């Protein structure tokens, strides 16, 4: 309804004539909330610059060279206890069991969990996941 | 259309019967439709006709003579049209030759007080209609408010230069009568601040889309929001500006809030995560040395302390994973903060500059309204606007006395003679009067009627200078306490030198306050002569009435000083100023519509007065006090035309009262 780019509600307007000086107090205060924020700003500005100094580092120097191991299906008895320990460490995560081991699939390790399960008594291995 | 174009022009509709028309043909509007509409064919012809050439009376045997049947055929009803038409001032006014020439068969006497367009226009109306008129006019001349000035080869009218276009406007017909040079008048208005150093486009523009801009939002403002008693007390239209302005100063701020408000949320999610950051490279330092010390371990190992390695080996690789997403999500942060912290909503509303400027655009407003922007009805002042001419304005090069002037040959017109009460009853009226040369001197008119030009202003004047008797009636002097009659005035500068831009008609200048928006506001040429004009408008133009003349043109020559230079402006070789709410006979310059006021009291003021009875018990007379002049025609105040028209209506009244038959 109002020409283009003038901005007016039964709302704003009422309020910019109650008292005969409450336009003043509008318009002139909303300036003292729009510097208290203007100073928040500051604050986070500062805030965060010091923890980006923090940070001058990177995490460069502590990087572990993730070389490929070419997979396999042969389960040493090497793996087979990592396998164990992995399960008793991590449970269910068949990824990070297959990242520890250096050769498996979640494939190959979801095939130990259930194919070796019979063996050893991968219950209390993850009976003990629950509680530590 | 063309034969359309002659109702047009005569201010009617040519396909309908007028409000009016149906007054005095309620035959044949009751009645069937093929008769209103060969009725409005004559009509609209015979306008035409006259319209066609205005320079010679049009007789009912021409009109007849030039109508082809199936018109030519109903004898008795042209007559009848032709009839209203004349009295009615819609032919056959202004200035003729006289086919008939005047009866001294005088019937009735008029006393018309004040020869000013609205009188003279009614005079020679009611003259016309073989009436015994008499005009007494304060004044040492005719025109009242069409006022012009003379000296040597210098011509300026010192009121009402202006026609507001010729598409149905009255003075078009008489203009063509009294073959007065109208010239058009160019657009270019080039604004000048106080330094003296044009304003460009860019700026000029950008404040004009602005002010209009401003001024639809207070109708939007009345008519839609409904904003038009702020604490009972009418609006003002200028309040309602201050408002809208304000709302658009707020805005411009919440604007500003909303988007700083929009950088913390931000900010402070970089923050949330610069946390979780430092606090990986934490737990990352960390399990890297754990994994250097079971690393160093140095094999053959047993599988606890592979697995030791092993397992630490997967989760550092995790948490570089992990630590590596959030600086992804990082920059992703520092992105929305250089498009926010670059491109910021804007800085203010208006700047000191342009508020300044918009302060021009305003007094230019208050000039037209001649009153300061306080005072105009928000909901009533454009009331006027649905009824302006076509046309381009026009400016009178020749000076527009010649109108008044041309209107009141032959007529009797007792100069220097100053009503100072006027007395109506059943029986007639008196008018008393004095010369104003000599106030001792005493005159007494008696008439059958009395037409009341008096200027809104004089009417108003407290204590009166007219007397009424016995007193017009609350409503009335109700209407007259309400309306507003407002103020303008202008200076007069004469030289020798044609120093301003000859292509460029008109040029503003802009004043350093709000305060002083209204002082030589505008500066005007139009004529053959080297003169311009300064405009003084506004809550300006009261006070300038006060300041000397010299004064004033003063400011006058240092205004275009700045503009032009000290090198190219003469001193004047002749000057003159307006100052109109002082002199006695105005009281101002034209109405307005007041705050408070409608047009309704337009029509009030029309309104004529009937006294009361002689004997009681006698029959109700007949009126015997009328009302002329711009005050009384709602949709044509202030204006020449306005006047004109009034005048025209009255005496059409007068004579149906006086002489009912034709
Ligand atoms: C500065 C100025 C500029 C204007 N510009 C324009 C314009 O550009 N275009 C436009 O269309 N209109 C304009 N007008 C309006 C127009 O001039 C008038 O509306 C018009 O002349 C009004 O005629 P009137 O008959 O109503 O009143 P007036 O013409 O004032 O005449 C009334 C007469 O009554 C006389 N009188 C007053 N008191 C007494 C008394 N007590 N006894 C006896 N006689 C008395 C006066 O002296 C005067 O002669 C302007 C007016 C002013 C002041
Ligand atoms: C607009 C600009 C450049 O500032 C010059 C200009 C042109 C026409 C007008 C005008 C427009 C409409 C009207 C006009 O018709 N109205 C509406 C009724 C009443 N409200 C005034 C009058 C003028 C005008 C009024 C006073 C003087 C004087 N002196 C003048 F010369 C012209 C105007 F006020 C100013």
């Amino acid at each position: 309804k109002p020409p283009k780019g003038m901005f007016l509600s039964q709302e704003d307007v009422e309020a910019v004539s109650a008292n005969a000086t409450a336009a003043t107090t509008v318009l002139r205060q909303l300036d003292m909330e729009l510097v208290s924020v203007k100073r928040q700003i500051q604050n986070i500005k500062q805030t965060n610059s010091a923890l980006k100094e923090k940070l001058d580092g990177g995490i460069e120097p502590y990087r572990l060279p993730e070389v490929i191991q070419k997979c396999n299906a042969r389960w040493t008895t090497e793996e087979q206890l990592l396998a164990v320990q992995a399960i008793r460490k991590y449970g269910r995560d068949f990824q990070a069991i297959s990242d520890v081991i250096g050769n498996k699939s979640v494939v190959q390790v979801k095939n130990f969990f259930v194919n070796y399960r019979r063996r050893f008594n991968i219950d209390e291995v993850l009976q003990e996941w629950e509680a530590e | 259309s063309g034969v359309e174009g002659a109702a047009f022009q005569s201010r009617l509709p040519h396909d309908r019967m007028t409000s009016q028309e149906a007054a005095c043909f309620p035959d044949i509007i009751s009645g069937p439709q093929q008769t209103q509409k060969v009725f409005l064919f004559i009509r609209n012809r015979t306008l035409q006709l006259w319209l066609d050439n205005p320079k010679i009376q049009l007789t009912f045997e021409a009109t007849l003579q030039q109508l082809e049947a199936p018109y030519n055929s109903d004898t008795v009803l042209v007559h009848r049209v032709h009839s209203y038409l004349e009295r009615h001032g819609l032919i056959n006014f202004g200035i003729y030759k006289r086919i008939k020439p005047l009866p001294t068969k005088k019937t009735g006497k008029v006393i018309i007080i004040g020869s000013g367009v609205s009188g003279l226009a009614a005079a020679r109306q009611l003259q016309s209609f073989g009436m015994d008129v008499t005009l007494l006019e304060a004044r040492d001349r005719v025109g009242g408010r069409v006022a012009t000035f003379r000296k040597g080869n210098y011509v300026a009218d010192l009121g009402a230069m202006v026609v507001t276009g010729l598409g149905g406007n009255p003075m078009a017909v008489v203009s063509k009568q009294v073959n007065m040079e109208l010239a058009k008048i160019k657009q270019k208005c080039p604004l000048y601040e106080a330094n003296g150093q044009a304003v460009p486009k860019e700026k000029d523009e950008m404040v004009e889309q602005e002010f209009n801009r401003l001024l639809e939002a207070t109708s939007y403002l009345s008519h839609q929001l409904d904003f038009n008693v702020l604490n009972n007390k009418p609006v003002s239209l200028g309040q309602a500006l201050e408002v809208v302005i304000q709302l658009q100063e707020k805005h411009v701020k919440d604007e500003q809030i909303e988007h700083w408000k929009k950088i913390v949320k931000t900010q402070e999610e970089l923050k949330e995560l610069l946390n979780k950051m430092v606090n990986l490279k934490e737990k990352i330092k960390e399990l890297h040395q754990q994994y250097k010390e079971a690393s160093e371990v140095k094999p053959p190992r047993d599988i606890t302390a592979e697995f030791l390695v092993k397992s630490k080996h997967r989760d550092l690789t995790a948490l570089c994973k992990e630590y590596d997403e959030l600086a992804e999500t990082q920059g992703k942060l520092e992105e929305k903060l250089q498009e926010l912290e670059a491109n910021p909503p804007s800085d203010v509303y208006l700047s000191s500059r342009d508020r300044q400027i918009l302060d021009w655009h305003f007094a230019n407003l208050e000039f037209a309204n001649a009153t300061p922007l306080s005072t105009l009805s928000l909901k009533h002042w454009d009331q006027d606007d649905d009824f302006e001419f076509t046309g381009s304005h026009l400016t009178v090069r020749n000076g527009y006395s010649c109108v008044p002037v041309a209107l009141a040959e032959g007529l009797d017109i007792k100069l220097n003679t100053a009503v100072r009460q006027v007395r109506y009853t059943a029986s007639g009226c008196e008018v008393i009067a004095v010369n104003t040369r000599s106030t001792s001197q005493t005159f007494i008119y008696k008439c059958d009627a009395v037409l009341c030009t008096l200027p809104l202003g004089v009417l108003k004047q407290q204590p009166p200078a007219v007397q009424f008797v016995p007193p017009l009636p609350e409503w009335k002097t109700s209407a007259v306490q309400r309306m507003g009659f407002g103020n303008l005035n202008k200076v007069v500068l004469c030289f020798d030198r044609v120093f301003w831009d000859p292509s460029v008609n008109l040029f503003g200048h802009v004043g350093s306050t709000t305060a002083s928006r209204g002082e030589l506001f505008l500066f005007w040429n139009l004529y053959k002569a080297p003169i311009l004009l300064a405009l003084v408008a506004g809550e300006a133009a009261g006070i300038m009435e006060n300041i000397s003349d010299d004064v004033i043109v003063g400011r006058c020559l240092a205004i275009l000083k700045g503009i032009f230079g000290s090198s190219a402006v003469p001193q004047p070789k002749e000057t003159v100023v307006s100052r109109w709410r002082a002199d006695p006979w105005a009281r101002g310059s034209y109405s307005y519509v007041a705050a408070g006021s409608s047009g309704n009291d337009y029509d009030l003021m029309a309104q004529p007065i009937t006294p009361g009875p002689s004997i009681p018990g006698a029959p109700q007379p007949i009126p015997r006090l009328f009302f002329a002049g711009e005050h009384t025609i709602r949709n044509y105040p202030a204006t020449v035309h306005g006047a004109l028209l009034s005048g025209l209506r009255e005496a059409g009244r007068i004579a149906d009262q006086f002489l009912g038959a034709m």
